[PDB]
C-alpha cells in the first residue's frame, strides 16, 4: 500500500508537470497559428 | 445640334482636371508597414511585467 501511494504521488506530480507543459505548448501554439494566419494575410497584401 | 457643341464646350469647361490626383498608394503602404510595427509594439509591450 505505501509503494502504490507514493506511486501515485510520483505519478500525479509528473501529470501535473505534464499539464503545465502542455498548457504553455497549447499558449504558444496558439500565439503561433494566429501569427502564421496574419502573416500569411500580410503577404497576400505586402507584396513587393 | 449646332449649339450642342456649345453645351459640350460647356460641360467640358466644367469638368474638374483629374491630373491632380495624388497616387499615394506607396503612403498607403507605407502606414499598413507602420501599423504593422505598432501592432508588434504593442504584442512586445502586451506584458507590462
Amino acid at each position: 500500500n505505501q509503494q502504490l501511494s507514493q506511486r501515485l504521488i510520483t505519478a500525479t506530480e509528473n501529470g501535473n508537470q505534464l499539464m503545465q507543459q502542455n498548457i504553455k505548448v497549447k499558449n504558444w501554439l496558439e500565439r503561433a497559428l494566429q501569427s502564421e494566419r496574419n502573416i500569411k494575410e500580410q503577404i497576400a497584401v505586402l507584396k513587393g | 445640334s449646332l449649339l450642342l457643341s456649345r453645351i459640350l464646350y460647356q460641360q467640358q469647361q466644367t469638368l474638374p482636371s483629374a491630373d491632380e490626383l495624388e497616387n499615394m498608394t506607396n503612403r498607403i503602404a507605407d502606414l499598413r508597414l507602420e501599423q504593422f510595427e505598432v501592432n508588434q509594439q504593442r504584442d512586445a509591450l502586451f506584458q507590462s511585467d
